[PDB]
């Protein structure tokens, strides 16, 4: 038998994301609507005549659905905010309008309307009793025309002219493009389907009917590559990962148990002395090979800063370090480690070679141990080498609109290699007098292991030039230089692995992973571009509704959110409200700045032909008839807000300072509140003949708050008890004070409807480059960018 | 490192096994560690491996514990970290370089020193702080509080 005795363990959840890959990142849905965007409906509300008796008709008002407006001055901004937020999202990229439409029960012929909405409304009109015969009448020639020549149909509908600026700026400015057989070769890019060794290949020509979403691909505007190093370090980073997983791997190495014993005959090792030829056989095999090849085009794609690694008892890791510094460019490589490593070569290799003292190379000067040695030197094969060394460099230009950076023409052909191994070769005549003739001995024999191979080494400048090159044309994101702050380690004992066991045979990137790495490149790049101008369009919309209670810190969190890479908790609110400062002077998109004037510019009707709010009481102390409407029968209801002075509620509840609205109270002075301000409502005329509308406004003296403030609205008619006060003596209703508030608008069946205008059929496709299906040529005969082929020479 | 203007700290902390800073944070500072190692490689083995490693200290997140005792035979709820797995010589000093570099950036408001050497072996350790005037008979006796 068991028994169980268990405690309480304290739980804590550590702050922490989901971070994703550049690989998996998946686009976004494509946003269609089903239903019109309505903010209006209307309502069936009785109407009374000129005395304040009831009518026998009714008739139909505009009324909002759903009106939560909340009260006070600054929650009605934050409400216009939300409200744009929700327009953002319900907004589609195509709207295709057959899909909504529902058949019109009553007409001539049997017709469709456009929403189900729609139909709702012609029906309550048509069987109404009180409906008069020309509405009805007008609801028999209502139905749709289809042209089939240009594919357009124009279905009826009904909506508010508010609700008409929504939809129609909807159906006129869609993001689809019509598709053919040559956007899809032009979406490919152009040094690859300009390529002699891919042959480019497709099945099914697309009917004219088919569009596509074009992304847009346009450069960063932010400048995340200044002074921003921390946010640079995690985005070349998660770059790099992804260029390594591209690059290819070597196929066809030099059998190594017959490259390596060729190799153990020309040092010749003795087998009963320690010397420094034992070292060079370390660290060479098939894996060491294939994991350079990878962190070498892989870092230049990404442009990380690379570091080397070696030991410097080892000089054959020094000569294969004279063909990395004469290839790569030497503002690639960490300057701490990339001078530790060129000053080996000076120490060892050249300055004992010439009979000269060694160089003394004190820390942090200006000038690199190779840029020192050009002048020092005398000689004119190894001062013409050591010249190309110290001006290597990328160059920046800007191809298809990408600005990447380019190697040099002498690198990209393999004629760096003939400078190289001339240096190298009369430097092995050299005889030198300052050593012992065993050391003149093993820098001779390690310096002709790699100039026995130089014919299977300019065929290796020639494929690192081109599997970069070639994967350089599948980025879309500009690909800037600059020192990054962590740095990716290369080993140098795995580049002398490279340079003697490659040979004769050819590996060139498959179309299938051009395709895959171009494919996520876009993904990213338009993800980027898509949570921009979705944080600056309401960074921009806070600051232009006057939010000075807001903080932009949640914002700017949300945009580090939706792209997959960065952690949000470890950066901080330093790195996060200066990234508002850059956020803040972009101009917003074309779509999200119209769909926000159509907001501004009336969002002061939409407040204003609501109930449950008003817009702040005035207060006369003088004895004044209150208007009649049809409506509300008799009601004190001013509609403009003139001859009065004006406390304003939001200044008021801001500063806190009551001495002006308790000394005006006190006075009795006719004074005007204005502000979002609820009020209740009563019928009776007893409550009006009493004067209970002058009694709320004391309670601001004894307290001081103004948020508990709720006018009268008196409303007047036949169905009211009492109104035989009205009818019988000869008396207007006269009030004192009045609510500042509007009229809903009448609705009108005949001017309201309106003729959505849009297309047929479309048939949107997603992926373009599941249609190409592209091949390689046969990798022996594979042409540069000069006609001679690569890896040629036996 | 030792001289008359340092001192060296050498705690014994009591109960290391079941502490409160062994049970929630410790197991998951090791799960956060291997989440950042699924985004740093591309075969689909280490992935997989790394994913193994991370489902041993989930299960331990709340193990029951059976003791013999009589007739019966207690289930005693345990979370903390015991002695006998795999991993105990090799987690268990990384807790401590974490815990000990947390309280000397506290104890840092009221001195001011430089940390020479921190060396942990499982749970006995000690860490050398060098000053700036000359240590005294007070500046022992407040460390130590």
């Amino acid at each position: 038998q068991y028994e169980i005795l268990q405690k309480t363990i304290p739980t804590f959840e550590p702050k922490e994301s989901i971070l994703k890959k550049l690989e998996d990142i998946k686009p976004e849905q494509v946003k269609k609507q089903t239903k019109l965007f309505r903010i209006f409906e209307p309502r069936q509300l009785p109407v009374y005549r000129a005395n304040g008796e009831k009518e026998l008709r009714n008739r139909w008002y505009w009324k909002l659905k759903r009106d939560t407006l909340p009260d006070g001055d600054y929650d009605v901004r934050e409400y216009f905010l939300n409200l744009y937020d929700q327009v953002l999202t319900e907004m589609p990229d195509y709207l295709l309008l057959k899909d909504m439409a529902v058949e019109n029960k009553n007409s001539r012929d049997a017709g469709k309307v456009v929403d189900s909405e729609t139909a709702a409304i012609c029906d309550a009109i048509f069987q109404d009793e009180e409906t008069e015969g020309v509405v009805r009448r007008f609801i028999a020639e209502m139905r749709q025309r289809v042209q089939a020549d240009r594919n357009v149909v124009n279905y009826p509908s009904i909506l508010h002219p508010i609700d008409h600026a929504f939809n129609e700026y909807f159906l006129q400015h869609q993001l689809v493009e019509p598709l053919n057989n040559d956007i899809i070769f032009n979406y490919i890019p152009e040094r690859i389907r300009n390529d002699v060794n891919y042959i480019l290949n497709m099945d099914r020509n697309l009917p004219s009917t088919a569009r596509y979403i074009r992304p847009n691909l346009l450069q960063d505007r932010l400048n995340l590559h200044d002074n921003f190093e921390s946010l640079w370090d995690t985005i070349t980073t998660s770059n790099y990962i992804l260029a390594r997983s591209v690059v290819p791997d070597l196929k066809e190495l030099v059998s190594t148990e017959a490259q390596i014993q060729k190799m153990s005959q020309d040092l010749q090792l003795e087998a009963l002395t320690i010397q420094s030829e034992t070292q060079f056989l370390t660290g060479i095999n098939s894996q060491a090979a294939n994991d350079c090849f990878k962190t070498l085009i892989a870092a230049m794609l990404s442009q990380r800063t690379m570091s080397l690694d070696f030991v410097t008892t080892n000089y054959m890791s020094l000569i294969s370090g004279m063909w990395l510094l004469t290839v790569v460019p030497n503002d690639m490589f960490i300057r701490e480690s990339l001078v530790a490593c060129q000053l080996a070569i000076i120490n060892t290799i050249i300055y004992p070679a010439f009979g000269m003292q060694r160089m003394h190379y004190r820390n942090g000067d200006p000038q690199t141990p190779f840029q020192i040695a050009e002048q020092q030197i005398q000689n004119f094969q190894v001062a013409n080498w050591l010249h190309f060394v110290n001006n290597n460099q990328f160059r920046q230009v800007v191809i298809d609109g990408v600005l990447n950076q380019v190697l040099n023409d002498n690198i990209r052909n393999g004629h760096v290699v003939n400078q190289l191994m001339e240096a190298l070769m009369q430097l092995s005549r050299q005889q030198f007098p300052t050593m012992p003739v065993d050391y003149k001995r093993s820098i001779q024999r390690g310096i002709l292991l790699l100039s026995n191979r130089l014919g299977q080494l300019v065929d290796l400048t020639r494929l690192l030039a081109y599997n970069y090159e070639t994967l350089m044309a599948c980025i879309t994101m500009n690909m800037q230089h600059v020192q990054t702050l962590t740095t990716e380690k290369l080993q140098l004992t795995s580049v002398t692995s490279l340079c003697m066991l490659i040979g004769n045979a050819t590996v060139i990137p498959s179309p299938q992973t051009l395709f895959h790495y171009y494919n996520v490149n876009v993904n990213f790049h338009s993800n980027y571009n898509e949570r921009i101008n979705d944080a600056v369009a309401i960074i921009t919309a806070a600051n232009r509704l006057n939010l000075y209670q807001k903080k932009m810190k949640s914002i700017v969190e949300d945009f580090l959110k939706r792209l997959q890479i960065f952690d949000i908790s470890r950066v901080p609110d330093d790195q996060m409200y200066r990234l508002r400062d850059r956020l803040r002077l972009l101009p917003v998109e074309i779509r999200r700045l119209d769909i926000f004037n159509l907001i501004l510019m009336n969002m002061e009707q939409i407040e204003r032909a609501s109930d449950k709010i008003a817009q702040g009481v005035i207060i006369a102390y003088r004895d004044m008839q209150l208007e009649r409407d049809e409506m509300y029968g008799y009601v004190n209801i001013a509609r403009n807000l003139d001859g009065f002075q004006q406390i304003n509620l939001e200044e008021l509840m801001r500063t806190g300072d009551y001495a002006q609205i308790t000394n005006m109270l006190l006075n009795n002075q006719p004074v005007a509140l204005v502000g979002a301000l609820p009020f209740i409502t009563d019928s009776s005329v007893i409550s009006l003949v009493a004067k209970l509308d002058a009694t709320v406004f004391a309670q601001i003296v004894k307290l001081r708050k103004v948020d508990t403030l709720k006018p009268i609205l008196y409303k007047i008619n036949s169905d009211s008890n009492d109104f035989y006060l009205v009818a019988n003596y000869d008396w207007v209703p006269t009030s004192t004070t009045k609510v500042y508030k509007q009229i809903p608008q009448q609705f009108d069946f005949r001017a309201s409807m309106h003729m959505l205008t849009s297309n047929l059929t479309f048939t949107v496709y997603s992926d373009l480059l599941a249609f190409v299906s592209a091949d390689t040529v046969e990798p022996i005969n594979a042409v540069a960018f000069d006609n001679m082929r690569i890896m040629n020479e036996l | 490192f030792l001289s008359n203007n340092s001192m060296v700290l050498y705690t014994d902390v009591s109960q290391w096994d079941s502490s409160q800073h062994n049970t929630q944070p410790f197991r998951k500072g090791i799960i956060m560690g291997l989440d950042m190692l699924a985004n740093m490689t591309n075969d689909a083995r280490v992935i997989q491996t790394l994913n193994l490693y991370k489902q041993t200290q989930i299960n331990l997140m709340d193990s029951y514990v059976q003791i013999p005792d009589g007739n019966v035979i207690k289930k005693i709820q345990y979370g903390a970290v015991a002695s006998g797995e795999k991993q105990t010589k090799a987690a268990n000093s990384i807790a401590n370089l974490a815990l000990i570099k947390t309280v000397l950036s506290r104890i840092s408001n009221k001195y001011s020193f430089a940390t020479k050497i921190i060396r942990v072996d499982g749970d006995d350790n000690y860490a050398v702080l060098q000053f700036n005037t000359e240590v005294t008979k007070q500046m022992v006796q407040d460390v130590s509080n």
